[PDB]
């Protein structure tokens, strides 16, 4: 399970 | 509710009294909430993104409040920099993208 | 169109001829595709996630199409384990997240 959660 | 994207999608979250900001995440498959003591027993995990990979627990029929909406899933705890609200969760209040 | 998320959210976006499959993601405030070369100058720049920081390439003013929708911004490059489309693009096609 992958989570992409991306901060600048 | 319509929620723009001119910025993250913060909203509010209701886990055992508890409440919280979460962030409101399509590109997450689960749920995963900051550090925090939830009761029942839970299954050790390893879950991955930009950067790599982060040990969480796993805790399963959690009853979770998305802005007046209930659900209950599968919610991982672990040192998550933001609560991230996964697909897990969103699919059960109906929420779709848009355009 | 309408986008369910009972699966992940990916769909297929136009950049400079070439085809690809990117996830749509409202939690990523920045789009971030798998290495690939990209014309004009570029700028070292570091972004964060789950996992930690990872160092990639940011590329400005690039045409994207998503769905058919034309968008025109920036892009960064790197090691991402999947090709997202984030909120600075998302907001230019006019998606929104409904419930």
């Amino acid at each position: 399970a992958t989570i992409m959660m991306q901060r600048g | 509710p319509q929620i723009t994207l001119w910025k993250r999608p913060l909203v509010t979250i209701r886990i055992g009294g508890q409440l919280k900001e979460a962030l409101l995440n399509t590109g997450a498959d689960d749920t995963v909430l900051e550090e925090m003591n939830l009761p029942g027993k839970w299954k050790p995990k390893m879950i991955g993104g930009i950067g790599g990979f982060i040990k969480v627990r796993q805790y399963d029929q959690i009853p979770v409040e998305i802005c007046g909406h209930k659900a209950i899933g599968t919610v991982l705890v672990g040192p998550t920099p933001v609560n991230i609200i996964g697909r897990n969760l969103l699919t059960q209040i109906g929420c779709t993208l848009n355009f």
